[PDB]
């Protein structure tokens, strides 16, 4: 079962943060949903792009 | 509660899509969506949605969907579906290309509408009327989660 409870947790936790338009949330999700065990990453690097796009 | 993102808590029955994959898999599924069709989040993400059709499908009328996918039009259309168990019901589909701001299809919104019975005349007319609306405040909604 390539989505283990990680993947969505991760998932889920892309979806949490603040400063993501709603294209770069539906892709994070989207790139995850294609290749699952990448879920770690992309969350890391989802956190870089809300960091760097602040109100 | 479960793990659904938080688009997905969406009290509607929905999925998103993603054309840019391939075969057009599902990336949302709403918890709703999920107890409907008995399946979890797990199983059916990455999959493409044709596993709720079964041997009574009208085949011209699935058929019907996948042209208005290939033109990137809406579409609506009355099917009947599966459950996971294989309990048969009539779902009453709508079908929405999501566009970003310059009008480009990004990805597509499925709405269903379940029910026991095909609904004719102006039953099915009211039906009609308010998935387009469902489906329409979703993409509303999404825009701004
Ligand atoms: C967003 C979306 C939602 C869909 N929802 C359903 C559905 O609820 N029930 C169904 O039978 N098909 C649904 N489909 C249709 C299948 O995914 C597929 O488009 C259809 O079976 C035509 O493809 P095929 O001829 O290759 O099987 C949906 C498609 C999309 C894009
Ligand atoms: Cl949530
Ligand atoms: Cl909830
Ligand atoms: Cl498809």
């Amino acid at each position: 079962n390539k989505f283990n409870k990680e993947v969505l947790v991760a998932r889920q936790e892309i979806y949490w943060l603040p400063n993501l338009n709603w294209e770069q949330k539906f892709a994070f999700i989207s790139s995850l949903t294609n290749d699952p065990s990448q879920s770690a990453n992309l969350l890391a690097e989802a956190k870089k792009l809300n960091g760097a796009q602040p109100p | 509660g479960s793990l659904a993102t938080t688009l997905e808590r969406i009290e509607k029955n929905f999925v998103i899509t993603d054309p840019r994959l391939p075969d057009n898999p599902i990336i949302f599924a709403s918890d709703s969506f999920l107890q409907l069709t008995e399946y979890s989040r797990e199983e059916i993400l990455g999959r493409n949605a044709r596993f709720l059709q079964g041997p009574e499908t009208d085949r011209a009328t699935v058929r019907k969907i996948r042209d208005a996918i290939d033109n990137q039009t809406e579409v609506t259309v009355q099917l009947i579906n599966y459950t996971k168990s294989g309990k048969k019901f009539w779902n009453l589909f709508h079908l929405q290309p999501m566009r970003d701001q310059k009008g480009d299809v990004q990805y597509f919104i499925g709405v269903q509408l379940d029910g026991t019975e095909h609904v004719r005349d102006a039953a099915e007319r009211e039906g009609v009327m308010l998935i387009k609306k469902t489906a329409e405040n979703i993409d509303e909604a999404a825009k701004e989660l």
